[PDB]
């Protein structure tokens, strides 16, 4: 047999896969999951996938700081996976604008509050719900010359010149994060 | 024990204290009212085998009380594979002449089964490790029982964060490292041969008996123990077995 | 896309890439310039991932770029929701839920078992002490 390798976390709004190589022959796989002081648990079980989705283990506490191993059958071999810490390193999916009305000479931006994969009290709990105040949404746009905003709720208001189109693009941003602070553009749209 | 509190008497029920001659030896493990476990290096110097002596439901050895029983050692039998002097089968079962009374502070923990110890207690994570040892690496023994929780590495983790030590003992598959690595909790000389206990959903078992290590609580190094999984059958058939003649007894392994 | 003449009309988001599929090309004739024509590009064309309805048992697709993500149902997980939760009642998953000991069973079902001193309950997972003092209990703590 041969340890897995190259072990590496997908994770997106937290739903959170691990990943490995290389495609098993003649071997299969468990993988086993927990906090630093937590038990381990195992999921998986003799798979002969080179992934686990591990998201319902760790939306339990999404601020914890996950390492997880993938042991190898033909004590086992294994390999440990990089410490992964859920809120400081899900990306943030991609932004959806929800909607944007005039009034006169100011337009609001509104930003679809996307759900994530944390479950709380039978429900998806939004990026918002999350995040809170680290979370931040920031505006690229233009008169159909850049321009720019930012808002620490899910809504812009801006200025603009009467009479002239404008399209807007918006990202997903939390301040505080050093990786993945980001997430891509949202799609284009025009009032 | 280097780093950990005294075991609140009674709450280290099993936690059996080994004399030679009346004089302190080592820890044990009390798994039933006759046999107890603890390690087979506890016995490389002993001359006077007819003289051990196993006291059950001690806590404090500068004062006596009612809960305490001593019962003469009929015999020590450990893995004709170990070796005096050395590492590997750490390991010891012994009868008691005679039966010790079980009560309040003084009950056996659990001899779990192979595969249940292999498959569920070894990746939980958290473990007891007790007894009158050191309190400090080649400092005195503790006067009132002590217990620490430390955290089971497997050996591959283990040996990553352990720093090589010029020709040291393998970590075989008969041992398993738990313990801290930045020299502030261990179990050390005077505790051998006690229980490394595991919890789990409302019971105690066994897992581990204190064997070695690099001093006591030295920084870039684990505690080393004796992987009990690894002789459950072993104890079990030697426990239906009748008593030998002499003290001492090698019996084979597997 | 184009049909004949219509290419005379000024350029229109509408007509040409909302209420029809439009080019690259005709894009870019909408909004001019290359950044603002490729950042409106990246997701327009990106299509559907959703589209193959990747999301098992009951799931819900949520679409990304070049890539989905499935919200599952409370009883079920997975990249596409594909586990089934309640098909892991194995001894190596959380002891398969027994107190004590567990026993695996080709076909049937795991069977749970308990350490001498104790007996079964009827509940098939717990054990309960049928002495005194069984192993692995504190006294002064029950
Ligand atoms: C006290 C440390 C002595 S030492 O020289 O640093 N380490 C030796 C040792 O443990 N020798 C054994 C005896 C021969 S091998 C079974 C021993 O002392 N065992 C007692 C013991 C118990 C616990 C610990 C610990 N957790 N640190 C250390 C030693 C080994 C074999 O190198
Ligand atoms: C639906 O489309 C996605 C695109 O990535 C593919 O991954 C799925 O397998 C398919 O069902
Ligand atoms: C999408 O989310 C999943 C979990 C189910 O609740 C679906 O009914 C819903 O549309
Ligand atoms: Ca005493
Ligand atoms: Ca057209
Ligand atoms: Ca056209
Ligand atoms: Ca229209
Ligand atoms: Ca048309
Ligand atoms: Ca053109
Ligand atoms: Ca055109
Ligand atoms: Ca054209
Ligand atoms: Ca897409």
């Amino acid at each position: 047999t041969v340890a897995a390798y190259n072990l590496t976390w997908k994770s997106t709004n937290f739903k959170t896969i691990l990943e490995w190589e290389p495609k098993p022959v003649n071997q299969v796989y468990t993988v086993q999951i927990s906090t630093k002081s937590g038990d381990w648990k195992s999921k998986c079980f003799y798979t002969t996938d080179t992934e686990c989705d591990l998201t319902d283990e760790i939306v339990k506490d999404v601020k914890q700081t996950y390492l997880a191993r993938v042991f190898s059958y033909p004590e086992p071999l294994y390999e440990n996976s990089p410490e992964f810490t859920p809120y400081l390193e899900t990306n943030l999916g991609q932004p959806t604008i929800q909607s944007f009305e005039q009034v006169g000479t100011k337009v609001n931006v509104t930003v679809e509050d996307e759900r994530t994969l944390v479950r709380r009290n039978n429900t998806f709990l939004s990026l918002r719900d999350v995040f809170g105040k680290d979370l931040i949404y920031t505006l690229y746009y233009w008169k159909s010359g850049k321009k720019t905003a930012k808002t620490n709720t899910n809504e812009f208001l801006i200025d603009v010149d009467k009479g002239e189109n404008y399209c807007f693009s918006v990202q997903a941003v939390i301040p505080s994060r050093t990786v993945n602070r980001k997430s891509t553009d949202s799609p284009v749209e025009c009032m | 024990i280097v780093g950990g509190k005294v075991c609140p008497k009674g709450e280290c029920p099993w936690q059996v204290l080994l004399l030679v001659n009346g004089a302190q030896l080592c820890g044990g493990t009390l798994i039933n009212t006759i046999w107890v476990v603890s390690a087979a290096h506890c016995f490389d110097k002993i001359k006077n085998w007819r003289n051990l002596i196993a006291v059950l439901g001690e806590h404090d050895l500068s004062e006596h009380d009612g809960d305490e029983q001593s019962r003469r050692v009929a015999q020590v039998i450990i893995p004709s594979t170990y070796v005096p002097g050395t590492t590997n089968h750490d390991i010891a079962l012994l009868r008691l002449h005679q039966p010790v009374v079980l009560t309040d502070h003084v009950v056996p923990l659990c001899l779990p089964e192979r595969t249940f110890s292999e498959r569920t207690l070894a990746f939980v994570r958290f473990s007891l490790v007790s007894g009158w040892g050191q309190l400090l690496d080649r400092g005195a023994t503790a006067l009132e029982l002590m217990v620490l929780n430390v955290p089971r590495l497997m050996t591959q983790d283990c040996l990553q964060q352990s720093r090589k030590v010029g020709d040291s003992p393998n970590i075989t598959e008969y041992m398993f490292c738990a313990g801290y690595s930045d020299g502030s909790k261990d179990s050390c000389k005077g505790d051998s041969g006690g229980p490394h206990a595991t919890h789990y959903r409302g019971t105690w078992y066994l897992t581990g008996i204190v064997s070695w290590g690099q001093g006591c609580a030295t920084v870039g190094h684990f505690g080393v123990y004796t992987r009990v999984s690894q002789y459950i059958e072993w104890l079990q058939k030697l426990m239906r077995s009748e008593p030998r003649p002499g003290v001492l007894l090698r019996a084979p392994f597997p | 896309a184009n049909a004949f003449l219509e290419e005379l009309r000024p350029g229109s988001l509408e007509r040409e890439c909302k209420e029809e599929q439009c080019s690259f090309e005709e894009a870019r004739e909408i909004f001019k310039d290359a950044e603002r024509t490729k950042l409106f590009w990246i997701s327009y064309s990106d299509g559907d991932q959703c589209a193959s309805s990747p999301c098992q048992n009951g799931g819900s697709c949520k679409d990304q770029l070049q890539s989905y993500i499935c919200f599952c149902l409370p009883a079920f997980e997975g990249r596409n929701c594909e586990t089934h939760k309640d098909d892991q009642l194995i001894c190596v998953n959380e002891n398969g839920g027994c107190e004590q000991y567990c026993s695996d069973h080709t076909g049937t079902k795991r069977s749970c078992r308990c350490h001498e001193g104790y007996s079964l309950l009827a509940d098939g997972v717990s054990c309960t002490p049928t002495v005194e003092y069984p192993c692995g209990k504190i006294p002064i703590l029950e």
